[PDB]
């Protein structure tokens, strides 16, 4: 299976090594962040590093089950943060770069 | 990884001024000490901006890639705002050396692809083909800690 | 605030600053500190303009717009040597102009 | 108080000592050990004028609160001024 590897070695890595990408590496700690209404509005927080941990450990079966977990974090940030909130502008940059490199995407085994 | 901005989530809200008669390129420094260019301010124009305390800024001439002075210094870091909320950075032309000023002026009035058809010493060629680069001045300031 | 000028007679030039409030008479007394000749014996011009010992540096032009530290204003001097005269001394210098690759 | 500067062509220049000392060459030549008059056999007066002009501006506008203006260099004399300033270490 090469598609769960082109995302991990190339696609994941270039996005992991981004300046705005640091908060998107660990899931939210609502108690320390001072906001307990995070889990109530967002129903699928399965992202932020969890995307990586399950990608090497082969929990995503195919080339689209994994990509859809990416879109969740981007949209999740849009859902709870007002459009134009610095944290959104960071999420928008990561999504832009995600689309830039996936346009030469290889065939799925 | 030494001259960088701290990952800070605090308000500062700084106001730029560009009191210099040049096209200033404000450049924000990453949390990994990297040059990030922001919108240019035309000469004599000032924009109220927000920022976080502990982020570091230096200014440049967008076209000729010269350095500028923010409050008589090469670097800018936001102060403590409360009851003086708009921290204010005033950008002016540095007191240039006559050599480097003349070094600049020739670069602007000569096409850079020649530079070697002027009858000057070979040592003085790499002075004008030196180009005031941003990170060129960063290594100097990294040392300047004492 | 202050005007920045430069006083010339033959191949000699003086680079100094002065205040707009002072009159031309006050400037001549400072000249004696450099060239050591009485102010009576010297007479300052403004490029073909006699200067009277009563009008201030302002009142005879010379603003902070025309006489700056980066581009000072030119103002002239002559001597008498026993009797009176010796205008004007205009004493320029020329530069090689060619823009080979400019 | 003032130091005289002579050009190759002959023009005499009277500037303050402190103004000229901004040049690293005038700093070193005006004696660590030690009289106050120097002449330059390759610096023409038209160039030397901008040299003393840069001095008044180098002194007037260093770490000052008043907007520092740009420095005027005529293009034909720009080449000569570079070599002179290169030599004067300023
Ligand atoms: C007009 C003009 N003319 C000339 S120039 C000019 C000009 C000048 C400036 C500008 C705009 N101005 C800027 O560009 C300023 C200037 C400079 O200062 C940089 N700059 C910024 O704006 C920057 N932004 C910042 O530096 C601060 C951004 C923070 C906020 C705090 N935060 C953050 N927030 C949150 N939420 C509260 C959101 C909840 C959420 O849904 N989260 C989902 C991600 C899961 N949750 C977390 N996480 C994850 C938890 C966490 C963990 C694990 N640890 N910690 C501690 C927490 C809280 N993190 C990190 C991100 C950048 C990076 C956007 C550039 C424009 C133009």
């Amino acid at each position: 299976t090469n598609q769960l590897q082109y995302l991990l070695r190339v696609v994941l890595k270039t996005l992991w090594k981004h300046q705005f990408a640091w908060p998107f590496q660990q899931p939210v700690d609502a108690v320390k962040l001072n906001l307990p209404d995070y889990y109530k509005i967002i129903k699928t927080p399965m992202d932020m590093g969890t995307i990586k941990k399950r990608l090497e450990n082969n929990y995503y079966w195919n080339a689209q089950e994994c990509i859809q977990d990416f879109n969740t974090m981007f949209t999740n940030c849009y859902i709870y943060n007002k459009p134009g909130d610095d944290i959104v502008l960071m999420a928008e940059a990561l999504e832009k770069l995600f689309l830039q490199k996936i346009n030469e995407l290889p065939t799925e085994e | 990884p030494v001259l960088r901005s701290v990952n800070s989530r605090e308000p500062s809200q700084v106001i730029f001024c560009n009191r210099s008669p040049r096209v200033v390129l404000p450049v924000w420094l990453n949390f990994d000490g990297e040059p990030q260019p922001y919108p240019t301010l035309p000469p004599g124009t000032g924009r109220r901006i927000h920022s976080y305390r502990g982020h570091l800024w230096l200014f440049r001439d967008a076209g000729t890639h010269d350095g500028l002075l923010v409050n008589q210094t090469e670097l800018f870091v936001p102060s403590l705002n409360v009851d003086g909320q708009p921290i204010f950075a005033n950008i002016t032309l540095p007191v240039y050396t006559l050599k480097e000023r003349c070094l600049q002026v020739v670069r602007s009035l000569v096409k850079p692809e020649n530079y070697r058809r002027l009858d000057i010493v070979r040592s003085l060629y790499e002075d004008l083909e030196d180009h005031p680069n941003v990170q060129k001045d960063l290594e100097r300031l990294t040392q300047e800690r004492i | 605030m202050d005007v920045f000028l430069m006083i010339r007679r033959h191949k000699t030039t003086i680079f100094t600053d002065a205040k707009e409030s002072s009159t031309v008479f006050e400037l001549k007394r400072i000249v004696e500190g450099i060239l050591k000749r009485p102010p009576d014996e010297q007479r300052l011009y403004k490029d073909d303009q006699l200067l009277d010992d009563g009008k201030t540096l302002g009142e005879c032009g010379f603003t902070s717009q025309t006489a700056r530290p980066q581009a000072p204003a030119t103002v002239g001097l002559a001597f008498r040597a026993d009797d009176t005269f010796e205008a004007l001394c205009i004493e320029p210098f020329s530069s090689p102009p060619e823009l080979p690759d400019v | 108080m003032y130091v005289k500067l002579i050009s190759s062509d002959g023009h005499e220049f009277i500037v303050k000592r402190e103004h000229a000392l901004t040049s690293g060459t005038i700093k070193a030549m005006l004696s660590g050990p030690g009289t106050n008059e120097v002449n330059f056999r390759e610096i023409p007066s038209h160039v030397l004028s901008k040299v003393c002009m840069y001095f008044t501006y180098k002194v007037r506008y260093t770490n000052s609160s008043t907007e520092i203006p740009e420095f005027p260099i005529a293009p034909e004399i720009a080449l000569e001024l570079l070599m002179a300033a290169n030599f004067l270490d300023c």
